[PDB]
DNA sequence: TTGAAAGGGAGAAGTGAAAGTGGGAAATTCCTCTGT
DNA sequence: CAGAGGAATTTCCCACTTTCACTTCTCCCTTTCA
């Protein structure tokens, strides 16, 4: 009952991949797949399923908001043009792979042009309707040709779109969204499969986005008591929205946790954190418990990898 | 008469601000400001007292003073300097309002010219010198006076330079100050671990210098425990009395090594009895002293020339200690396991590249050359290198170019069409090997720094296999004939095809 | 009870230049507290 | 209501790593010589 569709084998990884600027040169390394690590990498990938022999597979950046949009950063390296990247696939293989893709970083001035002259291609061009720039005339399609006479109206109407997306527009965070073609009779890559969106990506540059790191500490333990001053070393952290946590899983689906106590005037240039210990679960115990340290962002419940903390008692 | 400075300009702790940021961004304070009092730069014209004028502007700090790209800006402030009329009743004279706006490196060639379109070139220093690098993190005022002598014409006297003033923002020539420190206590004998906060710093310059009654320390720490710029975590100096009967105060101090700068200092008192960043070069150097990678030694006494094993990776009988410093560079940068303290086999797959990056790291870093290649006997496979500057004693279209050429005998044409060329090819186990029989093959191995008629063993079969091995599978060229094996005139053709 | 070297073919290795990588930090711009 | 100073946004560029575009080697036989 089914049709030929596209399917995102691997997901681009989430975090840690840092967005660059123009000026910071071209490639500086692509966008990793979530399975890539250490020295043993990965890219993200789709497949088209229920096959079509010959195929091309483009992608796009768009928002990451409630209404999937059109963003104003751009894919560049390997296969990419215009922010866009086509790549062909398809004569046994149908699973595509996309290393060397990495996003540009648009400048916050140049949003509102680049969103505009973006959009401005889609409404002309056949790739995606009237779907990520605004609900209206969303014809023009891949069905007959592909080109359309921006009438003056419809001029007027990418303008206000590019106005107030420009102010919704976040770019700390942006989507991929792949859109998969089969051959036309004459040969042509007109047959236009469902798009499918990827999971969201974040610059890893943006302090709010950042990959939380414990780098390194004072000590790692202390009384069970809890109120010995530390001093810790980590990656980039927001004074105002940051904590530390200990914790350890306890038996049978449990969980204690304590924090640490400090004021956001104790998070130094946004590097170091001087904070006292928490109490343990209980005060006088049999011998050394060990638990488990990490920074966590409030705003968003990410977290840093854990690191060893070992609670003795008084 | 002659001027003088009373007040100088504090030297650290005031920014230069942006055009950009304008707005009211205070004047530069006296020497003697304090947080509660501030005081301003003052100038007193000994010698005279009364109308006259006084243009205050830029320079740079060392000698060559040109006139330098940032402007003073605030009342009386025009096209980059100061200038306003003299109170002639007061011989002493207080400047408040002096901003300095820093120029952007994209403009500093536009404000240079306009420094010169205005005349204001204190030491009208020519053109020429006036041209260099300016640094633009620190300046000093210049302060131009113009009295009059007894009745009548005017009067400029000898100008006068300030103590430089640092930018505060700027990273190197900012202000340093501890914030907080871990442990403000710890043993005569040292080594107790500190964490200390501070202020922007440069991990490449920069220690924590500790004094006292007559005596200088200096924490231990590689670049590598400074953090982010503004947390550093070293261990304390040994104290001069390695024997206390009671606690010391001592002075514990940031201290920027370039310019001597230093931080306000924190007590510290001694009581009674984070992995380095590998450099290649200085990493290299390391491991060939030693001694633990047989085969990478050095090969004199100053320790300025080295050999490095060299085996190709193809040989079937390559064993580990072949290729042990390649294997080292991929662990020490994280690329390969280390050693138990799994692993997979598939470490001779690696090899190959373990020896590239190594090549490659070797020729970027540029700290070394080549001497000697001698990859080559058989016995014993290795590079002899040198050190950067200390005994430097280094020591298809070929072809086409050289068909037309065709200077040694045995080669020419046979097609006046260029396509079809005849070359020798006698074998060279024939009673009648002549040397310059393989001529045309002595040129590729010459031509390529393959060989040298003077420091190198000649190696016929080698050039012969070379030459040849080019040519073979080189899409865009092919064989003809083959009289190779033609006992009287041994030769083969060959031609292109694009 | 195929001897000593030279010759070939394949294809992995080896090469210097020239891009590509991954990061940290410097330059610039903004903007919030301090304390109206 | 500045305006000192903490951050955020952008720009540079260090110090190698990988790849590009070819060229050479070891392997493993074959041929050729005397």
């Amino acid at each position: 009952m089914d049709g030929p569709y596209l399917q995102i084998l691997e997901q681009p990884k989430q975090r840690g991949f840092r967005f660059r600027y123009v000026c910071e040169g071209p490639s500086h390394g692509g966008l990793p797949g979530a399975s890539s690590e250490k020295n043993k990498k990965s890219y993200p990938q789709v497949k088209i399923c229920n096959y079509v022999g010959p195929a091309k597979v483009i992608v796009q950046l768009v928002t990451n908001g409630k209404n999937i949009h059109l963003h104003a950063h751009s894919l560049v390296g390997k296969h990419c043009e215009d922010g866009i990247c086509t790549v062909t696939a398809g004569p046994k293989d149908m699973v595509v792979g996309f290393a060397n893709l990495g996003i540009l970083h648009v400048t916050k001035k140049k949003v509102f042009e680049t969103l505009e002259a973006r959009m401005t291609e889609a409404c002309i061009r056949g790739y995606n309707p009237g779907l990520l720039v605004h609900p209206d005339l969303a014809y023009l399609q891949a069905e007959g040709g592909g080109d359309r006479q921006l009438g003056d109206r419809e001029k007027e109407l990418i303008r206000q779109a590019a106005l107030q997306q420009t102010k919704e527009m976040d770019l700390s965070v942006v989507r991929l969204m792949f859109t998969a073609f089969l051959p036309d009779s004459t040969g042509s890559f007109t047959r236009r499969l469902e798009p499918v969106v990827s999971d969201a990506i974040y610059d890893s540059k943006a302090p709010n986005a950042s990959n939380l790191k414990i780098v390194r500490m004072d000590r790692t333990a202390g009384c069970v008591t809890g109120g010995e001053e530390i001093y810790l070393l980590c990656d980039k952290v927001q004074k105002d929205d940051i904590q530390i946590r200990f914790y350890e899983e306890e038996e049978n689906g449990g969980v204690w946790e304590g924090f640490g106590d400090f004021s956001p005037t104790d998070v130094h240039r946004q590097f170091a954190i001087v904070f006292k210990t928490p109490k343990y679960k209980d005060i006088n115990i049999t011998k050394p418990a060990s638990v488990f340290v990490q920074l966590r962002r409030k705003s968003d419940l990410e977290t840093s990898e854990p690191k060893p903390f070992l609670y003795y008692p008084e | 008469g002659y001027v003088e400075i009373i007040e100088q300009p504090k030297q650290r702790g005031m920014r230069f601000r942006y055009k950009c940021e304008g707005r009211s961004a205070g004047s530069i304070p006296g020497e003697r400001s304090t947080d509660t009092t501030k005081t301003h730069p003052t100038i007193k014209i000994n010698g005279y007292t009364g109308p006259g004028t006084v243009r205050i502007s830029l320079v740079t700090k060392d000698p060559p003073h040109r006139p330098h790209p940032h402007e003073l800006v605030g009342k009386d402030c025009r096209d980059g300097f100061y200038e306003a009329e003299l109170c002639p009743d007061r011989c002493i004279h207080s400047f408040q309002n002096l901003g300095i706006q820093c120029v952007k490196k994209r403009d500093l060639e536009q404000a240079i010219s306009q420094r010169i379109q205005t005349n204001n070139n204190p030491f009208q220093v020519p053109i020429e010198e006036q041209r260099g690098d300016y640094d633009l993190n620190a300046v000093r005022l210049c302060f131009q006076v113009t009295v009059r002598d007894p009745s009548g014409r005017p009067l400029r006297l000898p100008p006068v330079l300030s103590h430089p003033i640092f930018d505060n923002r700027a990273p190197n020539t900012a202000e340093l100050k501890i914030c907080r420190v871990n442990r403000n206590s710890g043993s005569c004998l040292g080594g107790d671990e500190i964490f200390l906060l501070c202020d922007k710093v440069q991990k490449e310059d920069i220690e924590v210098y500790f004094t006292g009654p007559g005596w200088e320390a200096r924490g231990s720490f590689s670049q590598a425990d400074v953090h982010r710029q503004v947390a550093i975590v070293f261990r304390t100096p040994p104290y001069a009395d390695p024997s206390l009967q009671a606690p010391v105060r001592v002075s514990m101090q940031l201290r920027r090594p370039s310019d001597r700068e230093l931080s306000e200092p924190m007590e510290f008192q001694y009581l009674p009895d984070a992995a380095p960043r590998v450099l290649f070069g200085e990493w290299l150097l390391g491991e060939i002293s030693s001694g633990c990678y047989e085969g990478l030694q050095w090969l004199d006494e100053a320790r300025t020339c080295f050999r490095v094993p060299w085996k190709h990776f193809a040989r079937k009988d390559l064993s580990e200690a072949d290729a042990r410093i390649f294997k080292a560079w991929a662990v020490a940068r994280g690329r390969w396991p280390p050693s138990s303290r799994p692993p997979p086999e598939a470490e001779t797959a690696e090899r190959a590249g373990w020896k590239t990056n190594f090549r490659c790291a070797l020729r970027s870093t540029r700290r070394f050359v080549m001497l000697r290649d001698n990859s080559g006997d058989p016995a014993d496979q290795h590079k002899v290198y040198a050190l950067s500057g200390s005994l430097s004693s280094d020591s298809l279209p070929w072809l086409v170019s050289q068909l037309d050429l065709g200077q040694l005998e045995g080669v020419a044409w046979v097609n006046k069409s260029r396509t079809r060329f005849r070359i020798p090819w006698k074998h060279g186990l024939r009673q009648d090997a002549q040397q310059e029989d393989f001529g045309i093959f002595q040129a590729w191995a010459e031509a390529t720094g393959a060989y040298v008629p003077g420091r190198d063993k000649p190696d016929l079969p080698t050039w012969k296999r070379n030459f040849r091995s080019a040519l073979n599978r080189k899409e865009g060229l092919r064989l003809a004939e083959d009289r190779s094996k033609d006992p009287h005139d041994p030769h083969k053709i060959y031609e292109f095809v694009n």
